[PDB]
């Protein structure tokens, strides 16, 4: 019998993981503040990493990598990509991005905006989306909290029939040994209302968030296109597979991002151990080029895929450390 | 030449004192009876070793050391042991009954009855000093004497010796190495009262030393003899610059200068390599590059924490053995590229290096093997606050229900001192927090 | 702190007390004459604790033998180890206590108490540094129950900064002398709550069941019951009598075991459980020792520890075994059953190993538990009390010695207070 | 990169390597606190002996 704790009740993924663990009969749940655990399913804010691995005669494991917030915050991701030579300013899969504080790189932001202004090419930026620099800067200071200004993808990939926009979510599990496992199933969180090149004020067609959409559910159920259908569409429309056109770049970006932060976060020689599930968010343009949007520390799965992913988490992240009495993941080798 | 007086309080302090002074004698060529054939100036002298040893006309080299315990048992083993002739009886102070794992009993009750006697016997050592610089204090956070009496002594030494520097070697409590339930109380209480009165303090987690003994020496259930002989090796590295000819850490004031910018944040992390088993036949001798790299592994630290998630204020590398500056710089350059070393923005990113050509001396029949080169890193990292957090959480758990508090109150201490001490710790964790992110 | 002064009061007190000295004299290599005839030096290194060095270099137990009746104390003197006790330390009245607390505490006992305290004082003056006192007594009779608790009170006045340690046999209808035992117990518990630092609750019900269910003895005597007590007593005092890793005394034990001054009533335990003479030949593994000592069938107090929670635990493993295996097993019981150990006292289970095994066993384990489940023992006594008291039954035995009904109500109150105080910590 | 403050002898040598530049209670008060704790111990023992006199 192995023991675990649950410290994030709001986590829809790990509520299912604990449910599956109890069902085997070889795992018992303890109270939130019981320090005599094998596994921690910790909280999102202020996780006590300093308290792990100090309890004698217990192997301890947690579902979060300490330090991995440096990849999962919008301000942190830009700072990491710009400073780390493994990514370099010249990164090509990440959109041109700048960090602005409200009351810093404000002079660096306007220097590149002027080159775009003089050349008169596509000059639209996301933070609310606008074409004017001084109109966005006044709205950041109006909010309060610190946010990032990023180059908006003015030439996205269309979906037919519909002339639509989309983002791809891929689920990635990093185990205790720093193996990177990409889940074979992803989701296309689609827009239902057609893309409008002229009117940026409208946000329902430009932003592909699952909350904003809820023409919801016209083309596919709950604005969610799964990997078999999207592969089929690409074969018919563009004469290509998802594997070649998109997935190779996705596999490259995940691997490049996590290899960069390996020496800072790895629990290979530590007193305690860590695994973590990540949500990588991608944007495909008209030329079939893949761009990284955001990384998610506490990602939520789609309804169809909860059962399979959560069982897979138990298989290679939990039972690999605590064994019991086909693989759904593609390993990204390094 | 300025002199240093070592003070050993409680069981842990006395027993570690035994281990250090054993090692010091083997390093300086001093025999169990106190004779040093290599010393040519008989009856005196202002050599580097005279910081830790005084001399008599007879030719005896006597430690500038005072042993204090509230119970006779442990110091009685010093009085009758193999180094009985080394210390003179006036340096070995014992009481009748111990402080029973109670801070308040050691501080207030039995403390009051023995404080004046101890300071009197300390004053006898200070009188033989031509220029006293200060004190090295060896004690445990856990024990009643080790926590209680120590904090009272540290208070009184600040009054009687106002100018002088004070350094701590403190034993942090671990459930893995025979602890009592009330030791989280004793720890918080003593740290609070001592915080103002200590200039630099070297925490040694019993858990870390236990695991190094298990992993690197193949000792399944490490005794105090095992742990202390290891601790002494680390302590010897730290104090080597005070006992030997050199230009780094030559006096106690330099420990503050090189390691402690923020006066409250005075707990540097010690990291040591290599620990190699004597029972290992055929050993691949480690290079400068390999042993400097081992300083940034948490498995080698005196306190288990993660320096990657935190910031540096200072860094000292102390080498013993076959080491040249060229190899040091070459190792640093490679480590800088491959590891997360983040300094605070108001401090230079750098290392102060001290090399001593004489390799570490091994205790004959001990568990440590002879090595060609060894290093001790002293880094003031905000990561060490993890050990405060752990201890504070345990304090919070018991104190919420006022568990054991009556034992402390029953010795004349107020309940108010508990929360007063805990608030200071909440202040301390926050000081580390502001500096650390 | 090294020297302990021992007192044994009444029939039960002297009978279990004589057996204790018999068992530990064997363990230290001391013959009935008092001469040392052992092989190991370790047997003599901490012999100061229980023995005074006598002329001719003979050892004399630091024990005072007390009864209001000459009967039981005459049996001790003409018993197996009888000659070992200092003859001046035999302090006896004549009339007996007739199973009456009031006779023990107020009338007959009051006459003899000063005679006892003189001997207690004389043994104290010989002590280099007096650690504290231990009492063996029952709570159901008159002498041990009444006079014992009187002696404790009077010792606390003369030595207010010294540890009071008691081995207190609890009464049960299953092994019963008189109907008035719940009255005598309830009056005594009030005293133990206020005037002792550590009380080992030795329940006669539990000792009966161990003899009947486990040891397979159909009709157990007081001798059968006492074998279990002397084995437990030897076990709990192992770290005091023998050198080991532990630099510990009774005060240190009180500090760490008692989180709140009133809740100082412990559940003792022993593994493996054995009958006199005929004992098992098969060696017990460390996993079996740990499994047994935590099981309720091995507990000396008739409480189910599953009905409560452990505040603090202490364990003493005796014999030559793997200390790593001990640690692994001890942490296994904690990490499997962490809902029965308080989360608000971290690392509340402590283990000590002594190399010297007891007579007739290769390895053994002794258990000390401060569990909230001990309330069930006091609730039992409290129910039996009320059954008679609500009808003021048998009270004339006590009122005839000048006691008032008020005192009974107050004693019942303080016990129901103790029980609800144990209930306070069983939930949150 | 820069190796400053180099000092040598027979015993060893020491130096500094910069990689990147930057961007009390009295005797009277101790006697007071200790004696206030003796008074609380005295008071608690006096309350005990008063209770035992009752
Ligand atoms: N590393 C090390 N730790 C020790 C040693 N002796 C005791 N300890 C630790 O110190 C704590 C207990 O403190 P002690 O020094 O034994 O107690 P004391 O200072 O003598 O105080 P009292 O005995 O309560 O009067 C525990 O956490 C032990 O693990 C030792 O020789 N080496
Ligand atoms: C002389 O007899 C004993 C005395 C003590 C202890 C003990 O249990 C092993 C004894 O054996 C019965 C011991 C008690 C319990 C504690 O756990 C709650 C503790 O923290 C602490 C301990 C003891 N300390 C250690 C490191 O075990 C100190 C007091
Ligand atoms: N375990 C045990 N209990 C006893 C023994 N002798 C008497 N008792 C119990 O003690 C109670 C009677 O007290 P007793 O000691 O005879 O009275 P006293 O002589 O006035 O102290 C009853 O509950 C008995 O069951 C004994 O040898 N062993
Ligand atoms: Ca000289
Ligand atoms: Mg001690
Ligand atoms: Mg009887």
């Amino acid at each position: 019998m192995y023991t675990f704790v649950v410290r994030d009740e709001n986590s829809s993924v790990y509520a299912e993981v604990s449910r599956l663990l109890l069902a085997t009969g070889q795992w018992k749940r303890l109270r939130k503040d019981n320090p005599r655990f094998n596994l921690m399913l910790g909280e999102r804010n202020r996780l006590p990493f300093g308290r792990l691995g100090h309890e004698p005669g217990l192997v301890q494991l947690v579902n979060y990598y300490r330090g991995a917030d440096k990849l999962c915050r919008k301000a942190s991701l830009v700072k990491l990509i710009k400073t780390s030579p493994e990514l370099s300013e010249s990164c090509t899969w990440f959109p041109e991005s700048y960090v602005i504080y409200p009351t810093d790189e404000r002079e660096v932001f306007l220097a590149a905006y002027n080159r775009r202004r003089e050349g008169r090419e596509g000059n639209v930026w996301i933070a609310l989306i606008s074409s004017e620099a001084s109109e966005l800067l006044d709205f950041i200071d109006e909010q309060g909290q610190v946010h990032v200004i990023q180059k908006y993808l003015e030439k996205p990939l269309l979906l037919e029939p519909g002339h639509r926009k989309f983002d791809i979510r891929s689920w990635v599990l990093v185990d205790h040994l720093y193996n990177i496992y990409l889940y074979r199933e992803g989701v296309l969180r689609t827009s239902s209302e057609p893309y409008n090149s002229a009117n940026f004020q409208d946000k329902t067609c430009h932003l592909t968030n699952h909350c904003i959409q809820k023409n919801y559910g016209r083309y596919e159920e709950g604005n969610e296109m799964f990997f078999e259908e999207f592969n089929q569409y690409l074969m018919d429309a563009l004469n290509t597979t998802l594997e070649n056109s998109i997935l190779l770049q996705i596999k490259h970006i995940i691997r490049s991002c996590l290899m960069c932060i390996e020496p800072a976060i790895s629990t290979k020689h530590l007193h305690y151990q860590s695994f973590q599930l990540f949500g990588f968010d991608f944007m495909v343009d008209e030329e079939l080029k893949v761009w990284l949007i955001e990384v998610n520390g506490a990602p939520a799965c789609a309804q169809k895929l909860y059962a399979e992913l959560c069982q897979g988490i138990v298989d290679v992240a939990i039972s690999s450390v605590f064994p019991l009495a086909t693989s759904i993941f593609i390993k990204l080798h390094h | 030449m300025r002199e240093c007086i070592s003070i050993h309080v409680g069981q842990a302090g006395v027993q570690i004192g035994n281990a250090c002074w054993e090692l010091y004698c083997l390093e300086h060529g001093i025999q169990p009876d106190g004779q040093m054939p290599s010393d040519k100036t008989i009856g005196g002298g202002d050599d580097s070793f005279n910081t830790f040893f005084s001399e008599t006309g007879a030719g005896k080299h006597v430690p500038r050391a005072v042993f204090v315990d509230l119970e006779p048992t442990v110091i009685d083993e010093v009085r009758t042991g193999t180094y009985r002739q080394l210390f003179h009886p006036e340096q070995l102070i014992t009481g009748k009954e111990d402080a029973a794992n109670n801070y308040a009993r050691g501080h207030y009750t039995i403390g009051k009855e023995i404080i004046d006697l101890v300071l009197d016997r300390i004053r006898k050592l200070a009188d033989q000093c031509t220029g006293l610089q200060g004190f090295l204090v060896f004690h445990s956070f856990g024990g009643g004497t080790g926590s209680g009496f120590t904090s009272l002594l540290m208070e009184r030494l600040s009054v009687d010796y106002g100018k002088k520097s004070k350094l701590e070697f403190s034993i942090y409590p671990a459930p893995q190495v025979s602890t009592a339930v009330v030791e989280p109380y004793n720890s918080i209480l003593t740290t609070h009262t001592t915080l103002e009165h200590s200039d630099c303090a070297f925490m040694v987690d019993n858990e870390a030393i236990y695991d190094i003994c298990r992993r690197n020496l193949d000792i399944e259930r490490p005794t105090y003899t095992n742990l202390n002989r290891l601790i002494s090796q680390i302590v010897s590295s730290i104090t080597a610059s005070l006992r030997f000819d050199g230009a780094l850490n030559v006096d106690l004031t330099e420990f503050q200068t090189n390691l402690v910018p923020y006066p409250r944040i005075h707990f540097p992390l010690a990291t040591y390599a290599p620990v190699i088993s004597a029972e290992k036949a055929y050993h691949e001798q480690l290079s400068v590059a390999e042993i400097t790299n081992a300083c940034f592994e948490p498995a080698n630290q005196m306190v288990k924490c993660d320096p990657r998630h935190g910031k540096y204020m200072a860094c000292c590398l102390l080498y013993r053995g076959d080491v040249v500056p060229k190899d040091v710089n070459a190792a640093i350059a490679t480590i800088k590229t491959k590891r997360s070393i983040q300094f605070v923005d108001w401090c230079p990113t750098g290392f102060k290096v001290g090399i001593n050509y004489q390799p570490p001396t091994v205790v004959p029949g001990g568990d440590l093997a002879k090595v060609q080169r060894a290093v001790c890193m002293l880094s003031n990292t905000t990561a060490i606050a993890e050990a405060w957090a752990r201890l504070d959480h345990k304090f919070d758990l018991m104190y919420a229900k006022r568990a054991f508090v009556h034992w402390y109150v029953g010795e004349g201490m107020e309940e108010g001192e508990f929360s007063e001490a805990r608030e200071d710790m909440a202040a301390l964790e926050k000081d580390y927090e502001e500096v650390g992110v | 702190m090294r020297e302990i002064v021992h007192i044994q009061a009444g029939q039960c007190g002297n009978q279990i007390g004589a057996k204790f000295w018999e068992v530990i004299s064997d363990e230290h290599g001391i013959d009935p004459t008092g001469s040392y005839h052992g092989d190991s030096d370790l047997q003599l290194e901490r012999i100061n604790v229980y023995y005074n060095e006598a002329t001719g270099n003979k050892y004399v137990p630091r024990a005072i033998l007390v009864d209001l009746e000459p009967g039981t104390m005459d049996s001790v003197r003409s018993g197996p180890f009888g000659q070992i006790f200092r003859p001046d330390n035999f302090v006896f009245g004549q009339s007996g206590a007739g199973n009456n607390w009031a006779k023990g505490h107020y009338t007959e006992g009051a006459e003899l108490v000063d005679s006892v305290l003189d001997v207690v004082r004389k043994e104290s003056e010989s002590c280099d540094c007096l650690q504290g006192f231990q009492l063996t007594h029952s709570l159901g009779g008159g002498t041990g129950s009444g006079m014992g608790t009187l002696l404790i009170s009077k010792i606390r006045e003369e030595y207010p900064d010294r540890i009071m340690n008691t081995f207190s046999v609890m009464p049960s209808p299953k092994v019963s002398d008189t109907v008035v035992e719940p009255y005598n117990a309830t009056l005594s518990v009030h005293q133990l709550v206020e005037n002792t630092d550590e009380t080992y609750c030795i329940d006669n019900e539990a000792l009966y069941d161990i003899c009947f269910r486990t040891l397979k003895l159909t009709t157990p005597t007081y001798g059968d019951l006492n074998h279990l007590v002397s084995a437990t007593m030897s076990g709990v005092t192992t770290c005091l009598r023998f050198p080991g890793q532990l630099n510990a005394d009774l005060r240190k034990l009180a500090v760490n075991m008692v989180p709140f001054p009133r809740l100082h009533f412990f559940m003792p335990g022993f593994a493996p459980l054995t009958s006199r003479g005929s004992q098992q030949y098969r060696a017990l593994t460390v996993p079996e020792l740990t499994q047994q000592m935590f099981d309720s069938k091995n507990m000396m107090a008739a409480c189910d520890p599953r009905h409560g929670r452990y505040l603090t635990v202490a364990a003493i493993f005796r014999g030559r075994m793997s200390m790593k295996e001990v640690d692994e097993q001890m942490l296994n019981v904690q990490n499997k059953n962490s809902s029965y150990f308080v989360e608000w006292i971290p690392n509340n289970v402590k283990t000590a190993v002594c190399d010297i095994p007891p007579r007739g066993l290769k390895m053994s384990a002794t258990f000390i538990g401060n569990s909230t489940a001990i309330q069930e023992l006091f609730k039992r006594i409290s129910e039996q009390f009320t059954a008679m008291f609500r009808r003021k039954a048998f009270l004339h035995w006590y009122t005839g010695e000048g006691m008032d009904e008020m005192e009974f109500t107050e004693a019942e109150s303080n016990m129901n207070d103790l029980v609800s105080e144990y209930q306070q910590y069983q939930d949150a | 990169m820069e190796v400053i403050e180099l000092n040598k002898c027979t015993s060893g040598q020491s130096f500094e390597v910069i990689l990147k530049p930057p961007s009390d209670p009295s005797l009277e008060e101790i006697q007071k606190k200790l004696e206030a704790a003796e008074e609380r111990r005295k008071y608690q023992e006096a309350e005990l002996l008063k209770h035992l006199a009752e």
